[PDB]
């Protein structure tokens, strides 16, 4: 890690065209001698590179993966990295060594740590949740009962506390993953900011605002006011015609309903796997990245631009069968 | 440079290269470098490929 | 710009109340914290005598009194939430009270997170250490011997992270500590032995595994019967190795205990307030054995009766207990050996006057005499109540009953829009029934909304009240609807139509529901001895803030800023909105600017331009943190108090897009309070207003010129050479901008409280300071005192 607000000079990879949230991965693969040299030294001093963002902000990775494919007489090497520190540039300069300077992260007190009773300050810890309706509001009436000493009240303090926040997103995150209940989920909310982020199928604009965004209860709020809001998502080349919808967003297995995956050649994907949708080739399972399922092309039907991949195989009564794929980077959600 | 003029592969001789050659062809062979779309011809697959994600 | 806070009341509400013997080694001594006050007095036959009142540069938060081995009398220990630590010492020659300063010391760490029971502060029994839980897992110990006079101090570690409460153990062979903590396991109490030679903890004589479920408070009974007892929600237990006892006293189950006092050094009796002001008290029922041992046979707690909801307690003698409160009024009381007809044996002795909570206020001059007096809203629940200030200070009260949430001055009907809530609890019958008569129901006209437009634990009910200007009585009591939650309210003329309006901000509050998805706009009219309904308007979601916008109904729906329309038809009509991304909350306006802010600092310049006839973005400037109250200063400069006690100051730039745009903050200043609400009015320099803190205080802002300014700044620094401090604190210090972890001096601030201390101070001192820049000076701060 780095030094909070302080200013160091990062090597930049020109390979890569990602906008890094931190506590994601990102999958690579290098065949230019370049890009392979840098990845040799980062793991001998710091192992940290950064991913700008298109060139105002970006992030810092730290390599964590290294394979190495010598194969048809020239080395393939497969790196996975991890994103770090947000930061703003300063200066780059292809010699690409840029200056960069560290974004700390803005850490705020309860909404109450300054209302509260210090005869009351005794009362707010909490015997922990049963594993319901009923008890969330013990927790809005206890923790918040200093809200009637301020000119706020009770219910609209709950809409910037962390802890209330979280749980309302994790209780959309089930519908769409049915493995997402128990530890999947960082309890620090600065962290559990950052993995919804990478985690929401949104346009690179919306991508790059949350990133900006100081606070993570404000982040919270922001993640949600997407996740509520934008019940369609479109094709970005046409706008006009919408693709799929939020409702039929599926999680196909444990890496959740969004993961980044790899094509043959070196290019990622991050694909959401829905059930259905609406607006080329023959069922291929070369490369399949679903182990028993069969990849086909699919395009929209306004501007003919890509959309994703559509999967069917037959095996025998394997859940499912009838499922799409449709890469974050082609698709813009909407408001209905 | 010794890349294919296909799946995009690149090699690092030109005997390897053209041992490989001779295996797509099926009247269909330009495959897209980043979404395995099927193309006839290379003006085909210089415009689509443009297209994407770079 | 800059600018110019002094106070201009006092801060009344006690948070910390002890007994002891400072003054005098015979005198009993009855030491009071209002906030950053501290009151002296002394206990006579009658009541409290007052000896002396001193003002410390940093909010109290832990203030025990010890007497160490050969000491003339009882030592003062004081820390504030700037963690500046002082022992204090009683200084009498002849007439010149003086309270010297034995040891100062700051102890904050540079790393450590603040614990979630907040500070605790505890003495060891033979005076040995100051035990001092700063944050979690970290135990600093200043040990007690003369020689520690800058109080350096030694941390130790501590496995456990969720403690509750700690005390000193009474009666042990080493220093040892008692305390409940939390575990994934359940909640225990454990012990530790304090070493100063190791610097740290050794064995503790006891360890019990389990405790009550929401254990809270922990008492170190004294040597006569020795351990501790442990109250918590509906279980009382007392810990002492071996021994052990429970009971479960229904009387107490109603509520949670939150303050305690001994009564006499024995420990057989205790005193034990809760929530709702009731009053306990817990008696050990001790059992004389035959050997000149005393054991412990039961426990025992009787209801005493009912005081103001009690922040701190503590007898004082003959049955006189001083109840110290938060929100409502302090009082002495008598205790009475016989109950009398009703059951309490509680009779009010005294009372004294508790601005604190101020929620809302109003500047007015009902007299018409051009002076300026303050209505204020006051109190929670029971303790709720208006007060009238006037000029000394005449400080009226009004009581309620209830919790008074806005309040607003009409003068087409001479008479006061207030907005008020009342808790009920759910009956088998089927309804709401209340805890007492109060303003609600005990008016002399009712009224329910009926709209219809939308078709046994707390529930809240909203209600409008009417009050007469000169009487202060419950004129008219309007209940909004079933599940309504008011917000705003304002008095202001409708443009054209010269009928004087009362229009309320509603919401829609239900627990399924996290946010606002409908609300109301109701206009009501006051004249005829009677509420009239002249039309409501259904929106959809939470009306924060509304506002008089030159003949057009500003209001706030969530983040839609939006413009309504008094049309000739007696209706509201949608005339344009802005929308935003943040909950507009806030709303002011200073002719045809708007200013918008949230809950998170987010402030928001607009500007409706007439002729566009909308709306349109000025600047913006976002930078998250807890924003209490906002205002406006003039058409360029902003104030507002945010974080922990700060207040901010920002303004418009002085020729790119992106830089008059952004709006640049210049104003830098940690008040001391939390201001819920600003108000212009007034009771050479430009612009007067008024706040209401939580503590009870009100303070005026105004502003000053850059010569002023730049001259007030160089006295503030030459008077903090010769003025003495309580704790020996440096001023700047105490001003500056302190959150949780940002720590920047204060700028674009002076304060009036230290300029005002001129004049107390004497010529050698008066001369000193002016020298190199003295009836100069005096005329300077004789003008400002007008303020
Ligand atoms: N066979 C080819 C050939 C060229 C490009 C791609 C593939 C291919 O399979 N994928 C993806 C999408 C389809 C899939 O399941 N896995 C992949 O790696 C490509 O982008
Ligand atoms: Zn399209
Ligand atoms: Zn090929
Ligand atoms: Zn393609």
């Amino acid at each position: 890690l780095h030094d909070d607000d302080s200013c160091q000079v990062i090597p930049v990879l020109p390979q890569v065209m990602m906008i890094l949230i931190p506590g994601q991965t990102l999958p690579l693969q290098l065949f230019h001698p370049q890009e392979v040299s840098m990845v040799r030294n980062l793991i001998q001093k710091d192992r940290t590179f950064a991913v700008l963002a298109y060139a105002q902000f970006g992030t810092t990775a730290e390599i964590y993966a290294y394979r190495e494919e010598q194969d048809f007489g020239i080395e393939i090497v497969k790196v996975k990295a991890i994103g770090r520190q947000r930061f703003k540039v300063l200066e780059l300069r292809t010699q690409q060594q840029a200056k960069v300077q560290i974004l700390p992260e803005c850490v705020l007190p309860s909404t109450m740590s300054a209302v509260q009773l210090e005869s009351l300050n005794k009362c707010q810890i909490f015997p922990s949740k049963p594993v319901s309706y009923k008890w969330w509001q013990k927790y809005q009436k206890r923790k918040f009962h200093c809200a009637n000493l301020t000119s706020w009240p009770r219910w609209l303090y709950s809409l910037y506390d962390a802890e209330t926040l979280m749980d309302r997103i994790k209780k959309q995150l089930r519908e769409w993953d049915e493995n997402l209940k128990d530890d999947s989920l960082p309890s620090n909310p600065i962290d559990f900011s950052y993995r919804v982020a990478a985690c929401l199928p949104i346009d690179d604009v919306l991508r790059i605002q949350l990133l900006k965004i100081g606070s993570a209860i404000q982040r919270l709020r922001c993640e949600l006011d997407i996740m509520n809001k934008c019940t369609s998502l479109c094709c970005k080349q046409c706008q006009e015609t919408e693709i799929t919808t939020k409702n039929e967003i599926f999680s196909l297995s444990l890496c959740g309903p969004m993961a980044a995956y790899v094509n043959p050649h070196g290019y990622v994907h991050e694909t959401l796997t829905v059930y259905k949708a609406c607006n080329i080739g023959r069922p291929s399972t070369e490369h399949s990245w679903f182990p028993g399922y069969a990849w086909t092309v699919a395009q929209c039907k306004i501007c003919a631009s890509h959309i994703g991949w559509k999967f069917t195989a037959t095996k025998k009564d394997m859940s499912p069968q009838k499922f799409w794929g449709l890469t974050r980077s082609a698709l813009l959600p909407t408001i209905p | 440079k010794h890349k294919c003029k296909y799946c995009s592969k690149v090699f690092g001789t030109d005997s390897s290269l053209q041992i490989h050659l001779r295996s797509h062809t099926g009247e269909r062979p330009f495959v897209c470098s980043v979404c395995g779309h099927r193309f006839t011809t290379k003006g085909n697959l210089k415009v689509h490929f443009h297209r994407h994600p770079q | 710009s800059y600018n110019y806070v002094v106070t201009a009341q006092k801060p009344t509400a006690v948070n910390g109340c002890v007994t002891g013997h400072f003054t005098s080694a015979e005198d009993l001594n009855l030491l009071i914290a209002k906030n950053t006050r501290l009151e002296i007095y002394v206990v006579t036959a009658e009541g409290l005598r007052p000896v002396k009142e001193v003002g410390m540069y940093g909010k109290i938060a832990v203030m025990e009194l010890f007497r160490p081995k050969g000491e003339s009398k009882d030592l003062l220990f004081i820390l504030t939430a700037k963690y500046n630590a002082c022992i204090l010492e009683y200084k009498q020659s002849g007439e010149s009270i003086d309270i010297i300063t034995r040891a100062h010391g700051n102890v904050q760490d540079r790393i450590g997170r603040p614990s979630e029971t907040g500070i605790i502060g505890i003495i060891d029994p033979e005076c040995r250490m100051i035990g001092l839980r700063l944050y979690d897992g970290l135990f600093k110990v200043i040990p007690l011997d003369r020689d520690n006079k800058e109080l350096k101090a030694f941390n130790i570690r501590l496995e456990e992270l969720h403690v509750i409460d700690v005390k000193f153990l009474y009666g042990c062979q080493a220093p040892t500590i008692c305390f409940v903590y939390q575990d994934p396991q359940g909640r225990h109490v454990k012990t530790y032995e304090v070493s100063l030679r190791e610097k740290e903890f050794n064995k503790g004589p006891w360890k019990q595994e389990n405790v009550e479920a929401e254990a809270s408070m922990v008492i170190a009974v004294p040597e006569p019967f020795g351990g501790a007892i442990i109250i918590g929600q509906e279980s009382i237990t007392y810990h002492n190795g071996d021994k052990y006892l429970a009971i479960a006293p229904p009387i107490i189950k109603q509520s949670t205990i939150v303050c305690h006092n001994r009564v006499d050094p024995n420990g057989s009796r205790y005193l034990l307030g809760d929530m709702e002001g009731r009053l306990f008290m817990l008696l050990l029922e001790k059992e004389e054995q035959m050997d000149g041992t005393v054991t412990l046979k039961d426990l025992r707690v009787e209801l005493l009766g009912e005081t103001s909801i009690a922040e701190c307690l503590t007898y004082l003698d003959n049955g006189v207990v001083f109840v110290g409160s938060r929100l409502g009024d302090s009082q002495l009381v008598k205790l009475n050996v016989d109950s009398n007809e009703q059951g309490s044996y509680v009779v009010a002795m005294e009372t004294f006057t508790n601005l604190g909570p101020i929620v809302d206020m109003c500047v007015v001059d009902l007299e018409r005499q051009g002076q300026g007096q303050l209505v204020t809203c006051s109190g929670a629940f029971k303790e709720g109540s208006l007060r009238i200030i006037r000029n000394k200070l005449h400080i009226r009260t009004v009581p309620l009953y209830e919790s008074p949430r806005k309040i607003c001055y009409q003068e087409v009907s001479q008479c006061f829009g207030v907005l008020s809530s009342r808790i009920e609890v759910q009956d088998t019958s089927g309804g709401t029934t209340a805890l007492r008569p109060s303003a609600s129901t005990q008016a002399l006209s009712s009224s329910v909304s009926s709209s219809k437009l939308f078709s046994g634990e707390e529930v809240e009910v909203h209600n409008l009240l009417i009050i007469d200007q000169h009487t202060f009585e419950v004129l008219h009591a309007h209940q909004f609807l079933q599940n309504e939650y008011a917000l705003s309210l304002v008095s202001c003329k409708l443009g054209k139509d010269p009928n004087t309006y009362f229009i309320v901000g509603t919401a829609m509050v239900y627990p399924e529901e996290a946010e606002p998805k409908q609300g109301r706009i109701v206009v009501f009219q006051y004249s005829d001895g009677k509420l009239q309904t002249v039309a409501e308007k259904e929106v959809k979601g939470a009306v924060y803030s509304m506002v008089e916008f030159n003949g057009k109904l500003l209001a706030s729906i969530n983040s839609t800023v939006r413009l309504y329309e008094w049309t000739t038809e007696k209706e509201l009509r949608t005339e344009c909105n802005h929308y935003n991304n943040i909950m507009a909350l806030y709303l002011k306006t200073k002719g045809d600017f708007i200013l918008v802010g949230d809950l998170m600092r987010s402030v928001l310049l607009l500007a409706y331009k007439p002729m566009e006839g909308n709306f349109e973005e000025i600047a913006r400037d976002f930078n998250p943190n807890w924003m209490s109250a906002v205002e406006i200063l003039d058409d360029d400069n902003f104030l507002g108090a945010e974080n922990a006690f700060n207040l901010f100051v920002c303004q418009k730039d002085s020729t790119t897009d992106e830089e008059r745009q952004h709006l640049q903050e210049v104003g830098l200043f940690h008040l001391g309070e939390f201001v819920n609400v600003f108000c212009h009015g007034s009771l050479p320099t430009q612009g007067s207003v008024l706040f209401g803190t939580v503590n009870g205080m009100i303070g005026l802002v105004t502003s000053l010129s850059e010569s002023w300014y730049n001259l007030l700044l160089d006295m503030q620094n030459r008077l903090n050479k010769v003025i003495k401090s309580v704790g020996k604190i440096e001023h700047s210090f105490w001003r500056s901008f302190h959150t949780e972890r940002k720590t920047e001096p204060a700028t674009g601030f002076i304060d009036g409280d230290l300029i005002e201390s001129f004049l107390d101070i004497s010529r050698p001192k008066m001369q000193e300071v002016v020298a190199n820049l003295a009836d100069d000076l005096i005329k300077v701060v004789e003008e400002l005192t007008r303020i």
